């Protein structure tokens, strides 16, 4: 297997800006590279094939080059319809190996995250499993740190994090962290807390609630 | 070129399946057919490839000795048969064509996959169908409160959640499903509304599950 | 008679110029294209090199012919030229043979083979063909001397040697190459006919030319040579008219044969749209 590293892992460029994505191989592959474009939940399309040729149909903005074993895809103006991951393929040596991909996302100004805490309904206590939710709403950028510390006792290893995609209008994300315990374990503890640290927050925000 | 896949569906671990990519608009025998796989929320990967003419098939490491790729030129079709599937095979499979052109035999270029079919989800999960359990994420004690519905322990995907009979569509978020350790999905859908409005207009969330046609109208309220 | 020799000299000069220019251009484009992401073919480059060498050697033949069949140069030039010409000609013919089978396999067998493996296979085939051409050509120059530059075969069985050599030139020189090329281009035409997409892009009136130019080039020469050999065997009566007719036929058909050198670039690369676009770019 030929390992193909790709950078940068994640981009952030506003409409009209240039873009450059680099693909580094391991051995030497002679011009047998290609670049695709997978829109969210759709079959990838072929953007560039061979070292630098353009597949008939794509706009002239997309272009490729080559330098030894390092390949590069350059976009002059980043149209609003060009925001989707791009993958790097090599065909010289089987098995074919793809790249990690370089997601391209909208850019905007920093925005603080609205933090909320939701306890578990008394009805759910009957099931015996209690879950608490910490919600970060309408923030930017993707990076965000959320941690749980029940009565200052840090908890780790049991939590689920889920984020949405760039909002259509505001171009902002939204994150939910769920902490799951056992009914007896939840009843044993006194108070719960959620701490959020973010680029748009000067200091971490700690939102806490008591079991009663 | 109108490649189309088929097959796919929930399979018990260790079972077997046969996906079929049936081409059209060209003769399959003059181009190689590859199978590409995409894990949920991850990058693409290569699986196998076949030349229908004389059948020179090359497989990927993770599928060596397990996946068999065959071709039928009498119908312009390719078949990938998989057995002993593990939990890590959950993915979406596409079939791609590595176009070859003869009119440039002397001075050619390193071709690449150009025509891809649609996906065919292959969920290798030992779980079974189940109905979602809806729980109210009630508003906090104390200017815009937030409230939501948490649907837990449901299978398989998907689920559609609409708030207040579709009356509310601004400020409502439904996060993507996360596969719990136990093997049953969970999903939270939360909306933010003015604090004053609370206690006057009752908020209800609709959870509909086609696989078990289960409909729940949960009344979230502090 | 001298009129015929002067006309043949003019034709040879024209062929030399055209072949030199065309082969040089083809080799240059083939070398330069690899930097533009193309995948050029080894056989085309080797064929161009062989044609270039034959064209480079033509002038010695022209000078010898114009000098009333005299041989002013020494034996060293005799041997060197009669070796280089033969090696390059056999190499060109063998590459024309191998190229057809490679082209046919490209559409069925090599459809799903990584570029590295097919590149290695092509390099191996090229080396094998060069070695085989040199091995087949060596014996002819092994016994070539000047005293009139010609071949002085062993006396004890000299007769046999003559026909011996001739057989090779018709068995491994023209018979098998034509058989293989015709068979495999017919198979390729049938395979294209079976498919539908390939019909629009490609044309079926080029393969027929590929397989017919070989005859138009190498059939008259071989038939003339066989007639000469049969005459040397006294099967045909000895007459002034017959010997003159044989001489004229041999000279004219030899002049026609070297058209095979300058018609390869125009038939295998020039008509290619990608090659034309690349050349215009360069
Ligand atoms: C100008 C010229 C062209 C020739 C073209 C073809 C053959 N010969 C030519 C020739 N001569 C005559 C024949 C011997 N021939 C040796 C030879 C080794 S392998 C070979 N091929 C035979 C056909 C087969 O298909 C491939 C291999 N031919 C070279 C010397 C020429 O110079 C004329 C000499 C002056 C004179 O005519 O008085
Ligand atoms: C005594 C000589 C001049 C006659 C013997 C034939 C000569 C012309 C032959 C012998 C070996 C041949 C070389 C063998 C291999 C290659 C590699 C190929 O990728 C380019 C051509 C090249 C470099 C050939 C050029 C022609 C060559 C040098
Ligand atoms: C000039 C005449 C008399 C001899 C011509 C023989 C040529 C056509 C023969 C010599 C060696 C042969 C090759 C030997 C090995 C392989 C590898 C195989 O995986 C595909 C066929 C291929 C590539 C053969 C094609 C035909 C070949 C090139």
């Amino acid at each position: 297997d030929i390992q193909m590293t790709q950078s940068p892992s994640s981009l952030s460029a506003s409409v009209g800006d240039r873009v450059t994505i680099t693909c580094r191989a391991s051995q030497s592959v002679s011009s047998a590279v290609a670049w695709y474009q997978q829109k969210p939940g759709k079959a990838p399309k072929l953007l560039i094939y061979s070292a630098s040729s353009l597949y008939s149909g794509v706009p002239s903005r997309f272009s490729g080059s080559r330098s030894g074993t390092d390949f590069t895809l350059t976009i002059s103006s980043l149209q609003p319809e060009d925001f989707a991951t791009y993958y790097c393929q090599q065909s010289y040596y089987y098995p074919i190996t793809f790249g990690q991909g370089t997601k391209v996302e909208i850019k905007r100004t920093v925005a603080a995250p609205s933090v909320f805490i939701f306890p578990p309904s008394d009805s759910q206590l009957k099931s015996g499993t209690a879950s608490v939710v910490c919600l970060l709403n309408n923030f930017y950028p993707r990076e965000a740190k959320v941690q749980w510390k029940v009565d200052n006792a840090l908890q780790s290893g049991n939590s689920q994090e889920s984020v949405t995609e760039q909002d259509s209008k505001d171009s902002t994300y939204s994150l939910s962290s769920t902490l799951t315990l056992s009914k007896a374990d939840y009843e044993k503890h006194k108070v719960y807390a959620c701490e959020v640290t973010h680029q748009g927050l000067s200091s971490p925000v700690t939102k806490s609630f008591n079991r009663g | 070129v109108q490649l189309v896949e088929s097959g796919g569906g929930l399979v018990q671990p260790g079972g077997s399946l046969r996906l079929s990519c049936a081409a059209s608009g060209f003769n399959i025998s003059s181009s190689s057919i590859h199978w590409v796989r995409q894990a949920p929320g991850k990058g693409l990967e290569w699986v196998a490839s076949i030349s229908p003419s004389y059948g020179y098939t090359s497989y990927a490491d993770s599928v060596k000795g397990r996946f068999t790729i065959s071709a039928d030129t009498s119908k312009n079709t390719a078949y990938l048969q998989m057995n002993s599937l593990r939990a890590e095979d959950t993915a979406v499979y596409y079939c791609a064509r590595v176009s070859y052109w003869d009119w440039t035999w002397g001075w050619s270029k390193y071709e690449g996959m150009d025509y891809w079919g649609q996906g065919t989800l292959v969920t290798v999960s030992s779980a079974s169908t189940k109905g979602p359990s809806v729980f109210p994420l009630a508003p906090s004690s104390k200017g815009t409160a937030a409230l939501g519905c948490l649907v837990k322990d449901y299978f398989p995907e998907p689920v559609t959640v609409s708030w207040n009979s579709g009356a509310l569509t601004s400020g409502v978020h439904t996060f993507p499903a996360v596969l719990q350790s136990s093997g049953l999905y969970s999903l939270s859908s939360v909306v933010t509304v003015p604090s004053s409005s609370l206690g006057t207009q009752t908020y209800i969330c609709n959870v509909n599950h086609k696989p078990s046609n289960t409909k729940v109208d949960k009344k979230v309220e502090p | 008679k001298s009129v015929l020799l002067y006309t043949l000299s003019f034709i040879y000069i024209f062929i030399f110029v055209i072949g030199m220019i065309a082969n040089s251009v083809v080799v240059w484009v083939n070398i330069q294209a690899k930097t533009t992401g193309y995948d050029t073919h080894c056989y085309i480059l080797n064929l161009a090199i062989a044609d270039l060498w034959v064209v480079l050697t033509i002038p010695v033949w022209v000078v010898s012919l114009v000098q009333h069949n005299q041989w002013p140069m020494g034996e060293l030039t005799c041997k060197v030229t009669h070796l280089i010409f033969s090696i390059n000609l056999f190499g060109s013919i063998f590459f024309l043979t191998c190229m057809s089978v490679d082209r046919y396999l490209s559409i069925t067998y090599f459809t799903n083979t990584p570029s590295s493996r097919k590149k290695m296979v092509r390099r191996v085939v090229c080396i094998l063909v060069w070695l085989l051409a040199f091995c087949v050509s060596l014996p002819d120059t092994y016994y070539l001397k000047t005293v009139y530059c010609r071949s002085f075969y062993p006396e004890h069985s000299i007769k046999e040697w003559l026909i011996g050599m001739e057989l090779v030139s018709v068995v491994l020189g023209f018979a098998v190459p034509f058989s293989i090329i015709a068979v495999f281009y017919f198979l390729l035409a049938r395979a294209i006919s079976a498919s539908s997409d390939q019909e629009k892009h490609s044309s079926r009136k080029i393969i027929f030319s590929y397989v017919v130019v070989f005859l138009v080039c190498w059939l008259p020469y071989h038939v003339a040579v066989l007639l000469d050999i049969f005459s040397i065997l006294h099967y045909i009566p000895f007459t002034c008219r017959l010997e003159h007719a044989l001489f004229t036929a041999l000279h004219v058909t030899q002049c026609l044969s070297l058209v095979h050198c300058c018609v390869n670039p125009v038939l295998y690369s020039f008509i290619n749209r990608n090659y034309r676009y690349e050349l215009m770019k360069a």
